[PDB]
Protein backbone atom coordinates (compact mmCIF):
# COMPACT_ATOMS: atom_id res chain seq x y z
CA UNK A 1 0.00 0.00 0.00
CA UNK A 2 2.96 2.39 0.32
CA UNK A 3 3.75 2.48 -3.41
CA UNK A 4 7.35 1.22 -3.05
CA UNK A 5 8.11 -0.83 -6.17
CA UNK A 6 10.29 -0.85 -9.30
CA UNK A 7 8.68 -1.35 -12.75
CA UNK A 8 10.45 -2.96 -15.70
CA UNK A 9 9.51 -4.08 -19.21
CA UNK A 10 9.22 -7.86 -19.54
CA UNK A 11 11.08 -7.96 -22.86
CA UNK A 12 13.94 -6.00 -21.27
CA UNK A 13 14.18 -8.49 -18.39
CA UNK A 14 14.85 -11.28 -20.91
CA UNK A 15 17.82 -9.52 -22.54
CA UNK A 16 20.93 -10.14 -20.41
CA UNK A 17 24.08 -8.04 -20.26
CA UNK A 18 25.64 -8.56 -23.72
CA UNK A 19 29.15 -8.58 -22.21
CA UNK A 20 28.46 -11.68 -20.09
CA UNK A 21 29.12 -14.07 -22.98
CA UNK A 22 32.39 -12.29 -23.81
CA UNK A 23 33.86 -13.00 -20.36
CA UNK A 24 32.89 -16.69 -20.47
CA UNK A 25 34.74 -17.01 -23.80
CA UNK A 26 38.02 -15.70 -22.31
CA UNK A 27 38.27 -17.43 -18.91
CA UNK A 28 39.96 -20.66 -17.87
CA UNK A 29 40.42 -22.88 -14.83
CA UNK A 30 43.44 -22.43 -12.53
CA UNK A 31 46.23 -25.01 -12.55
CA UNK A 32 47.09 -26.48 -9.15
CA UNK A 33 50.83 -25.98 -8.45
CA UNK A 34 52.99 -29.09 -8.30
CA UNK A 35 55.94 -29.83 -5.99
CA UNK A 36 58.80 -27.43 -6.69
CA UNK A 37 57.39 -26.18 -9.98
CA UNK A 38 59.39 -23.67 -11.99
CA UNK A 39 58.39 -20.05 -11.39
CA UNK A 40 57.97 -17.24 -13.89
CA UNK A 41 60.90 -15.31 -12.41
CA UNK A 42 63.45 -17.98 -13.36
CA UNK A 43 62.30 -18.12 -17.01
CA UNK A 44 62.10 -14.41 -17.92
CA UNK A 45 62.90 -10.94 -16.53
CA UNK A 46 59.65 -9.74 -14.93
CA UNK A 47 58.38 -7.55 -12.17
CA UNK A 48 58.10 -8.71 -8.62
CA UNK A 49 54.31 -8.77 -8.25
CA UNK A 50 53.96 -11.44 -10.92
CA UNK A 51 57.43 -12.95 -10.43
CA UNK B 1 -41.01 20.49 4.60
CA UNK B 2 -41.03 22.12 1.16
CA UNK B 3 -39.83 25.42 -0.24
CA UNK B 4 -42.45 28.06 -1.07
CA UNK B 5 -42.30 27.29 -4.81
CA UNK B 6 -41.55 23.55 -4.70
CA UNK B 7 -44.95 21.83 -4.71
CA UNK B 8 -45.79 22.39 -8.40
CA UNK B 9 -42.64 20.54 -9.52
CA UNK B 10 -43.20 17.36 -7.46
CA UNK B 11 -45.09 15.37 -10.08
CA UNK B 12 -45.05 11.66 -10.89
CA UNK B 13 -43.01 10.08 -13.67
CA UNK B 14 -39.67 10.29 -15.41
CA UNK B 15 -37.95 7.12 -14.16
CA UNK B 16 -35.54 4.90 -16.07
CA UNK B 17 -36.72 1.83 -14.13
CA UNK B 18 -39.07 1.13 -11.22
CA UNK B 19 -42.16 3.18 -11.94
CA UNK B 20 -43.87 4.26 -8.72
CA UNK B 21 -42.54 1.38 -6.60
CA UNK B 22 -39.85 3.81 -5.34
CA UNK B 23 -41.18 7.20 -6.54
CA UNK B 24 -41.28 9.30 -3.38
CA UNK B 25 -39.21 11.57 -1.14
CA UNK B 26 -37.73 11.18 2.34
CA UNK B 27 -37.31 14.67 3.73
CA UNK B 28 -35.61 16.67 0.98
CA UNK B 29 -34.03 13.62 -0.64
CA UNK B 30 -35.49 11.93 -3.71
CA UNK B 31 -35.59 8.12 -3.63
CA UNK B 32 -35.64 5.75 -6.56
CA UNK B 33 -34.18 2.44 -7.70
CA UNK B 34 -30.72 4.01 -7.69
CA UNK B 35 -31.34 5.66 -4.32
CA UNK B 36 -31.97 2.19 -2.88
CA UNK B 37 -28.81 0.80 -4.48
CA UNK B 38 -26.77 3.81 -3.33
CA UNK B 39 -27.93 3.35 0.26
CA UNK B 40 -27.08 -0.36 0.23
CA UNK B 41 -23.60 0.03 -1.27
CA UNK B 42 -22.55 3.08 0.75
CA UNK B 43 -23.73 1.65 4.08
CA UNK B 44 -22.04 -1.71 3.46
CA UNK B 45 -18.75 -0.03 2.53
CA UNK B 46 -18.74 2.25 5.57
CA UNK B 47 -19.54 -0.58 8.00
CA UNK B 48 -16.83 -2.77 6.47
CA UNK B 49 -14.31 0.07 6.85
CA UNK B 50 -15.12 0.34 10.55
CA UNK B 51 -14.88 -3.44 11.02
CA UNK B 52 -11.41 -3.33 9.46
CA UNK B 53 -10.50 -0.45 11.76
CA UNK B 54 -11.59 -2.43 14.82
CA UNK B 55 -9.52 -5.42 13.70
CA UNK B 56 -6.51 -3.16 13.03
CA UNK B 57 -6.41 -1.81 16.60
CA UNK B 58 -7.17 1.93 16.26
CA UNK B 59 -10.28 4.06 15.85
CA UNK B 60 -8.29 7.28 15.34
CA UNK B 61 -9.54 8.94 12.12
CA UNK B 62 -6.01 10.03 11.18
CA UNK B 63 -4.54 6.56 11.72
CA UNK B 64 -7.05 4.15 10.13
CA UNK B 65 -5.52 2.42 7.10
CA UNK B 66 -6.98 -0.33 4.89
CA UNK B 67 -4.46 -1.44 2.28
CA UNK B 68 -4.44 -3.52 -0.94
CA UNK B 69 -2.70 -6.93 -1.04
CA UNK B 70 0.91 -7.81 -1.83
CA UNK B 71 2.18 -7.90 -5.40
CA UNK B 72 2.66 -11.68 -5.21
CA UNK B 73 -1.12 -12.22 -5.32
CA UNK B 74 -1.37 -10.90 -8.88
CA UNK B 75 -4.96 -10.37 -10.01
CA UNK B 76 -6.52 -12.98 -7.70
CA UNK B 77 -8.44 -12.70 -4.45
CA UNK B 78 -6.49 -12.32 -1.20
CA UNK B 79 -7.42 -13.30 2.36
CA UNK B 80 -9.87 -10.80 3.80
CA UNK B 81 -7.47 -9.68 6.53
CA UNK B 82 -4.52 -9.29 4.12
CA UNK B 83 -6.13 -7.25 1.35
CA UNK B 84 -9.50 -8.76 0.45
CA UNK B 85 -11.40 -6.14 2.45
CA UNK B 86 -9.91 -3.43 0.23
CA UNK B 87 -11.17 -5.26 -2.87
CA UNK B 88 -14.70 -5.63 -1.48
CA UNK B 89 -14.78 -1.95 -0.48
CA UNK B 90 -13.56 -0.98 -3.97
CA UNK B 91 -16.44 -2.92 -5.56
Amino acid sequence: GTGMSVPEFVSDLDTPDPTIEVFLASTSDPVIPEEGAQTAGEAYENVDPVL
Amino acid sequence: ALLSFERKYRVRGGTLIGGDLFDFWVGPFYVGFFGVTTAFFALLGTILIFWGASQQGTFNPWLINIAPPDLSYGLGMAPLMEGGLWQIITI
